[PDB]
């Protein structure tokens, strides 16, 4: 059971490096105000095309 | 029948030991098996991850 | 990613706490059972030898009221002709 | 009582022989000659012990 | 799409977790041990 608590203890720092990739991922893509150009010009269909 | 109710204090609970033993070794070695399953659960994702 | 720690996590706790469903009566005869301990307890107050055959104890004890009725007629074969 | 014991036998039989195939594989007919006596002598024994332990 | 993959891994992991947990937790028996149980009417009959 201490062996098996260990490596729960290692694949939850699995799934806190998976949540970060997650994380590090959403930005991109909830990038939708791109009012300007300052912020990072990821996607067209987050700009105004006007 | 002193010395064997000093027997009997003995027989009435080595079948108690040996239950407790055997169930606590079963839940001990599902431990293991959990180990042994959630691992394969683990590099079930871990390549895809 | 959550629920599959949160899974991991409720199954830590529920190691502590292997019981099968198997028919209980007989089970109950063991003596690693507290009930195992109550029909050896009930073996010994109706005079059977202990670990004996837990399921012959309704036969004799029966036996024993056989046995009884055996006693209280002579009772009054000894009282009323007394 | 007594046929309700027999059926309930029959069905603790049942259970400890699949746990038998279940954990080991074992079955009566595996043993060899000497040994299905041996198992034989200590089931009629314990049946003239009209006993349940079978512990020495 | 490559995140619904492993949305499906995810969700095969925590179903197969799930299935784990009622099995170790059934109340077979339903103090219990001190009463005459109905069910065992072996002990009914010997009372009665």
């Amino acid at each position: 059971q201490g062996i098996l608590n260990a490596m729960i203890t290692k694949i939850s720092n699995e799934l806190q490096a998976l949540t970060d990739e997650v994380t590090q991922l959403m930005m991109f893509f909830r990038h939708s105000n791109l009012g300007q150009g300052t912020n990072p010009l990821v996607f067209l269909s987050q700009f105004s095309l006007e | 029948e002193l010395m064997e109710r000093d027997t009997e204090a003995q027989d009435t609970a080595m079948e108690q030991a040996r239950q407790h033993t055997q169930d606590t070794q079963r839940r001990a070695l599902l431990l293991r098996a959990q180990a042994g399953a959630m691992r394969r659960q683990q590099h079930t994702l871990r390549d895809p991850m | 990613s959550r629920e599959l720690l949160r899974c991991l996590e409720e199954e830590v706790r529920h190691l502590p706490h292997p019981l099968p469903t198997v028919l209980p009566s007989i089970h109950q005869l063991h003596p690693a059972s507290p009930r195992g301990s109550s029909f050896i307890a009930l073996s010994h107050k109706l005079g059977l030898p202990p670990g004996k055959a837990s399921e012959l104890l309704l036969p004799a004890a029966a036996s024993l009221r056989q046995d009884l009725l055996l006693l209280q007629d002579q009772r009054s074969l000894w009282c009323w002709d007394l | 009582d007594l046929k309700q014991k027999a059926s309930e036998y029959e069905s603790e039989a049942k259970y400890l022989q699949d746990l038998l195939m279940e954990s080991v594989n074992f079955s009566p007919a595996n043993l060899s000659s000497t040994g299905s006596r041996y198992l034989n002598a200590l089931v009629d024994s314990a049946v003239a012990l009209e006993t349940k332990d079978t512990s020495l | 799409r490559q995140l619904e993959n492993l949305v499906q891994e995810l969700s095969q992991s925590n179903m197969m977790l799930y299935k784990q947990l009622e099995m170790l937790t059934d109340p077979s028996v339903s103090n219990p041990r001190n009463t005459i149980d109905t069910k065992d009417y072996s002990t009914h009959r010997l009372y009665q």
